[PDB]
């Protein structure tokens, strides 16, 4: 819950780096806003 | 570009100019400090704070009523409000079991109502005076974004869900679409045909990609396509918003790269790409005639909490970019 | 601000 795992942009090919946290398999199941609201309610700002 | 005076204090999620029914131009912004703020805009580019209202939670979407008398607000506090601008009093009109992510006015020939779309995987329709939603429709997953242009609505959900609705007589599902995008859905915007009828939509993904989808084209494999955008090892940023110039039918995208870009989907060209801002561009929209392009520069969380600087300034910028979005 | 062609996915 919340962005408790430090951000690491995964690599790919098209080489690429996806600078979006939800591109990480740990996060892939939620949206930016969903994570942000969880970090706000944990007071993790 | 032109900066709006007295910007919100936290990150801005949504922007919405006023309908043609009001003389002049009034901008509305929703923010993560829980506020909805209304600025009057004047031909000089100067902007005047007029009024504010607050939710008990972050504000995710906002929109107007077609006559211009109301502003609608959808918030993480699981409600939406109707804000009467004259009296400057707001009341609750909608209740959900989760944050409300999207909000829209439906002006149909036989009925008018507010449509709210929630992370509680529901789609609710409200007459604005009853505590009872007039209609409730179930979503396969959590609502992430939507757009409305009678007689069509589009709604994207989590798990790449993508649904089209018909709004004639009463709203009802029209068709579920296998998403053209391979990654998480973030933004959507409906475009119209030469006869001014809704005809398709553009769909933004977190993977620096936008899809153009016609509902019923002759050759779908040729007529529908996806293009790359908002990339600088190539770095790939999320696409945070999308909007069609109301006159030219070209479009703008804004992404976590802190840039914005203009596009022509018929010619399949990139018309313009601005320079890099300090922060990601988290929203945008057009005034009623397209003479004003407004975008907001705020943190979007696309790199987690660690990169959130709460003392960095949140900016709404105005650009008179009508000519830049005309095609040839 | 020169007008280029889109990078389309093929």
């Amino acid at each position: 819950t919340g962005t408790t795992i430090k951000f690491n942009p995964p690599t790919g090919t098209d080489s690429t780096k996806h600078q979006c946290i939800t591109a990480m398999k740990e996060y892939e199941s939620k949206s930016l806003e969903e994570l942000r609201l969880e970090d706000y309610q944990a007071n993790r700002k | 570009d032109i900066e709006v005076t007295s910007s919100p204090d936290d990150s801005i999620g949504c922007l919405s100019f006023s309908p043609p029914t009001l003389p002049g131009n009034f901008l509305i912004a929703g923010s993560w400090a829980n506020d909805v703020r209304c600025w009057e805009v004047q031909d000089s580019g100067q902007t005047i704070p007029k009024a504010q209202q607050m939710h008990t939670g972050p504000v995710l979407d906002v929109c107007w009523s077609d006559d211009g008398s109301k502003v609608f607000t959808a918030s993480c506090d699981k409600t939406a409000k109707m804000w009467d601008l004259s009296s400057n009093q707001a009341i609750q009109i909608a209740q959900h079991d989760a944050p409300v992510k999207t909000i829209h006015w439906i002006k149909a020939p036989n009925y008018s109502c507010v449509m709210t779309g929630s992370w509680d995987k529901t789609l609710k329709f409200w007459d604005t005076r009853s505590s009872n939603p007039m209609m409730v429709l179930q979503l396969p997953e959590r609502c992430y974004c939507a757009d409305v242009i009678y007689p069509m609505a589009v709604v994207a959900t989590a798990e790449r869900g993508l649904i089209v609705y018909q709004l004639e007589n009463q709203p009802s599902e029209f068709r579920r679409i296998e998403s053209p995008l391979k990654h998480q859905h973030r933004c959507v915007a409906i475009f119209k045909d030469k006869q001014n009828k809704p005809t398709g939509f553009a769909l933004g993904s977190i993977e620096g990609r936008v899809a153009i989808h016609y509902i019923n084209p002759p050759n779908p494999a040729k007529d529908n396509f996806t293009f790359k955008c908002h990339r600088s090892p190539q770095d790939i940023y999320a696409v945070n918003g999308i909007a069609f110039h109301p006159v030219h039918g070209t479009l703008a995208t804004v992404g976590s790269d802190g840039r914005f870009s203009f596009w022509d989907k018929d010619a399949r060209t990139k018309l313009k790409t601005s320079e890099q801002l300090d922060q990601p561009i988290s929203a945008c929209c057009f005034n009623h005639n397209g003479n004003i392009f407004a975008y907001a520069s705020s943190y979007d969380w696309s790199k987690g909490h660690e990169f959130y600087n709460p003392q960095k300034k949140n900016y709404i910028f105005l650009r008179n970019a009508a000519e830049e979005l005309k095609p040839r | 601000d020169d007008e280029e062609p889109m990078e389309l996915d093929y």
